């Protein structure tokens, strides 16, 4: 049928149970994915295809700035945990190379209260449980799926998508091949 | 034709993996990718094929195709993206290698306590496939 595994989407060896139904594991600086999220904005254009009203997760990842990449996982899982995600995304994204911020806890904290979000939710969740628990369920969300250290997003059980499986000659339309093998696994 | 590669097999072996010692470690993949094609492929051809030097002589060209093939591709790459940052391209480290194939990584790179420039050498070297054939 022209169509098959392989040169659509990468085979894992082993599904996690109650994992997240379509999971993303990028970085806040390192890698060239800056304009995978801040230009292709393809978790966004991509979540535009929500298929039956399958719910998308991101997750941040440790390597990188050993401490500063643990601190940087914090902070995203501190966005998580007050649900302000989305709005301090994209600025403490673009805060990076567009304003490097990569400094200490209470500096990276500084520019999240610019976002636009009071200090009394993200004091508490500097170490809250709800924190704690959100700061290592991403390194488990990475390791039950071996990462390495690069942006994928995983479906419900199912795996991601290959990006160098797929063509690179529509950097627009693009998003709709990346988004096509996503709804596909979402319901097939 | 043996001794002719060994002389900077044995000096490449080492210097290659020299100048990555005490230096700081500093390590990552691609760089593996490289060290491991650069080894790989040197090794095969004194290891093996740089030897009969007489007859169908011709088992080097193929380990010598896949050093640049994978050498120009490993430095004509990472590198260029590196100036022009795409959405493909990310981070790493370590990177998986099925069919067992012992450790790899796990020794061959963590065995030990600008790499533009090594861009060169491989881009290079890839001439040499052709002219070696006699
Ligand atoms: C891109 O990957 C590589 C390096 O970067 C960390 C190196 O330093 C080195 C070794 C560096 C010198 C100066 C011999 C190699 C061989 C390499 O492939
Ligand atoms: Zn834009």
């Amino acid at each position: 049928a022209q169509y098959e595994d392989g040169k659509q989407y990468t085979t894992l060896e082993k599904p996690v149970a109650g994992a997240p139904q379509v999971l993303e594991f990028f970085s806040f600086f390192c890698p060239h994915a800056y304009q995978f999220e801040e230009v292709l904005h393809i978790s966004d254009n991509v979540k535009k295809k929500l298929p039956e009203g399958v719910k998308m997760t991101k997750y941040h990842v440790n390597f990188m700035g050993g401490d500063l990449g643990k601190d940087l996982t914090q902070a995203w899982a501190v966005a998580m945990a007050l649900g302000v995600e989305d709005k301090v995304t994209v600025p403490l994204f673009e805060g990076v190379q567009k304003t490097q911020t990569i400094r200490s806890a209470s500096d990276i904290r500084d520019v999240f209260i610019n976002a636009g979000i009071k200090g009394e939710e993200y004091d508490a969740a500097w170490n809250s449980f709800v924190v704690k628990s959100l700061v290592a369920q991403q390194e488990k969300a990475a390791a039950d799926v071996q990462l390495r250290g690069v942006p994928a997003m995983f479906v419900n059980g199912k795996y991601q998508l290959n990006p160098q499986g797929m063509d690179t000659s529509n950097m627009d339309v693009f998003v709709q091949q990346y988004a096509d093998t996503v709804k596909y696994l979402s319901e097939k | 034709a043996w001794l002719l590669m060994a002389f900077t097999a044995l000096a490449l072996e080492l210097t290659a993996l020299w100048f990555q010692h005490v230096m700081l470690l500093k390590p990552c993949v691609l760089c593996i990718y490289e060290r491991v094609a650069l080894f790989g492929v040197l090794g095969a051809a004194l290891i093996g094929a740089i030897a009969p030097k007489t007859p169908l002589r011709y088992v080097a060209m193929v380990i010598w195709l896949y050093s640049a093939f994978r050498g120009v591709q490993l430095t004509y790459e990472h590198t260029m993206l590196q100036l022009y940052p795409s959405p493909f391209a990310t981070c790493d480290f370590m990177v998986r290698f099925p069919e067992w194939l012992p450790l790899d990584k796990w020794v061959p790179q963590v065995f030990v306590a600008m790499p533009q420039w090594l861009l060169g050498i491989f881009i290079a070297y890839l001439i040499v496939a052709v002219l070696v054939v006699i």
